[PDB]
């Protein structure tokens, strides 16, 4: 079967450069047109660029023309996207794909897709989150159940993992997708509903792990 | 460029439902149109090419039709594994463009959000900022509207919102909305309120608190 | 088969681009052809050649060599041209109306905003289909008049050419 395996993704500063690679097994590039397709977080798919079977002719979406270069190394059957003048608009999951057409045809639809490689373009420096209680109260309680949680604010970059009581609490936990604030830092919340009675019998602690900063915070959330 | 629009923007179905999604192109593109399926966290996968040709391996319950500007993708009997977002794509001319997507979710009985609000912590305020958080918990369907109001003024441009994925156990959704304001500006208003509109609710519900309330 | 006509076509196109449009391979090309996409190539080597100038004579010039080239065709050959008008351009036409219908097709199609008012000095071409003789590959040339307008007529003429090889 055709396997496409991307690498090269990461965090990168605006204006600087990066190279994505797509290793291809099951098919020779000399026998296939190839493309890159990107997907910004939360958005749709956008076509980026196409390399011909001959390894040399190319075309680009207008927005990236001049800044990106699509090429390959036959010796290694590997496709590449060279991104040179990255702006924060280039933040996206980058998917390497095959044109269904071969050395004598074009189809312009994409029958094989790689697993994806994420490029985040930002001016932020790495930063651990600071973790704020979402305290249970009368405003967060309905009959038996109280809701409570943690606001995980101002961290960079994704991701953060969150558990409750070292993973002993799993039922009724909702840990939401992060949002990207106008500050350039992410923020997210993790909430849990528990029996309102347990508020004096069980302490609740959210365990926040931010590997890029080597940060682990255990925040006790009290009434 | 060729604009592709898709209808409905979302759709909810039970296992076994017939489901049909539409794609309309801003210009004629003959049969140069494909459909892809995508699931959370995963690469798109091709289902249909040349408008009506099923990609090999794809289950037989998928089909497409049309030519010109208007196209259809039908799932004759939706299966648990078909719950995903679907994109159409034109192959007529550069740049190759995609439609915006059409999410297909698991139908469930309507369930109104449990609405809760959380004032900013003292620890946060010490740092000079205030985050007020409104939680809509365990509701169905996904369509929901949160409006922040400060001193009964509708408060736009200063909140952000995240929704979980559909729950695997009970097929419900939850939603976190955060209002962020200067601590300085937080102390110049009295009443903070989250107003929630949802089909499960007879009338919009409001949860609020006063700054300086225990 | 079709090769002669294409070459003969191409030559009159360049011969008349010089004699009338006053162009030269050495002339600066305002617009240049970027890539030539054939969706199904089964024997065609298509090369681009620059005879750039400065458009209505380009258009008027390309019309001349087409008309003259169609006229040269044997009447029993020329009967094939209407079928390829329908297939390549979705134009309804007949032997006696070829020259007029094509004329107005290019006049109407190529004098449209989309053409004159387009901001790309490197323009691509997409062709559905092209066949070549087993052992004998159809070899064709895309004369870059140098303007959107002129290239439109070149394109229309190329869509008819490639359509013929079916």
């Amino acid at each position: 079967e055709v396997q496409l395996v991307e690498s090269g993704g990461g965090v990168v500063q605006p204006g600087r450069s990066l190279r994505l690679s797509c290793a291809v097994s099951g098919l020779r590039l000399t026998n296939s047109g190839m493309h890159w397709v990107r997907q910004a977080p939360g958005k749709g798919l956008q076509w980026v660029a196409v390399l011909w079977s001959d390894g040399r002719n190319t075309d680009y979406e207008e927005s990236v023309k001049g800044r990106f270069t699509i090429s390959r190394d036959d010796s290694k059957n590997t496709l590449f996207l060279e991104m040179n003048t990255v702006g924060a608009e280039d933040t996206a999951m980058y998917y390497c794909v095959t044109d269904a057409g071969g050395s004598n045809s074009w189809e312009f639809f994409f029958d094989h897709w790689g697993q994806g490689t994420m490029v985040t373009v930002s001016s932020a420096s790495t930063k651990g989150p600071s973790v704020f209680p979402l305290a249970p109260s009368s405003k967060s309680t309905s009959g038996g159940t109280a809701a409570l949680g943690c606001l995980v604010k101002d961290y960079f970059p994704e991701p953060v993992t969150v558990s409750w009581n070292s993973g002993a609490l799993t039922s009724g936990v909702h840990t939401f997708p992060a949002v990207l604030q106008s500050s350039g830092l992410y923020s997210l919340s993790s909430v849990v509903t528990v029996p309102s009675s347990s508020l004096g019998t069980q302490t609740y602690i959210c365990n926040v792990n931010h590997k890029p900063s080597n940060t682990k915070v255990d925040k006790k959330v009290e009434p | 460029d060729i604009q592709l629009t898709q209808s409905p923007s979302s759709v909810s179905a039970s296992v076994g439902d017939r489901v049909t999604i539409t794609c309309r192109a801003s210009q004629g593109i003959s049969s140069w149109l494909a459909w892809y399926q995508q699931k959370p966290g995963k690469a798109p996968k091709l289902l249909i090419y040349a408008a009506s040709s099923l990609q090999s391996g794809v289950p037989s319950r998928f089909s497409g039709s049309g030519s010109g500007t208007d196209f259809t993708l039908t799932i004759s009997s939706l299966q648990p594994e078909d719950f995903a977002t679907y994109y159409c794509q034109q192959a007529n001319s550069f740049p190759f463009t995609f439609g915006p997507g059409t999410k297909v979710d698991i139908k469930r009985t309507v369930a109104a959000p449990s609405v809760f609000i959380f004032p900013p912590s003292d620890e946060q305020l010490k740092s000079g900022t205030a985050s007020v958080v409104c939680l809509l918990n365990n509701f169905y369907p996904r369509e929901a509207k949160v409006q922040w109001k400060v001193d009964n003024a509708l408060q736009s441009g200063n909140s952000q919102e995240s929704v979980t994925e559909q729950d695997s156990k009970d097929s419900t959704y939850s939603l976190s909305s955060t209002l962020t304001l200067s601590k300085a500006d937080y102390e110049k208003h009295k009443v903070y309120a989250c107003e929630v509109t949802h089909q499960g609710l007879s009338s919009p519900v409001t949860k609020s608190f006063n700054r300086g309330e225990c | 088969s079709i090769q002669t006509t294409v070459n003969t076509l191409s030559e009159r196109i360049s011969s008349k681009l010089e004699q009338e449009a006053n162009a030269s391979a050495q002339t600066k090309c305002d617009i240049e052809i970027g890539n030539f996409y054939i969706r199904q190539n089964h024997g065609c080597n298509i090369t681009v050649k620059n005879m750039c100038s400065a458009a209505d004579a380009q258009l008027d010039a390309v019309l001349s060599a087409a008309t003259e080239t169609y006229s040269g065709l044997t009447p029993e050959q020329k009967a094939y041209v209407p079928a390829m008008f329908t297939a390549a351009l979705n134009i309804q036409t007949s032997v006696n109306t070829v020259v007029r219908d094509f004329e107005n097709y290019v006049k109407q199609t190529c004098n449209s905003s989309a053409v004159v008012d387009n901001k790309l000095k490197i323009q691509n071409v997409i062709i559905d289909e092209c066949y070549g003789a087993p052992g004998s590959p159809t070899n064709m040339e895309f004369i870059n008049t140098g303007s959107s307008k002129g290239n439109c007529a070149i394109k229309a003429l190329m869509q008819l050419t490639t359509k013929a090889t079916t």
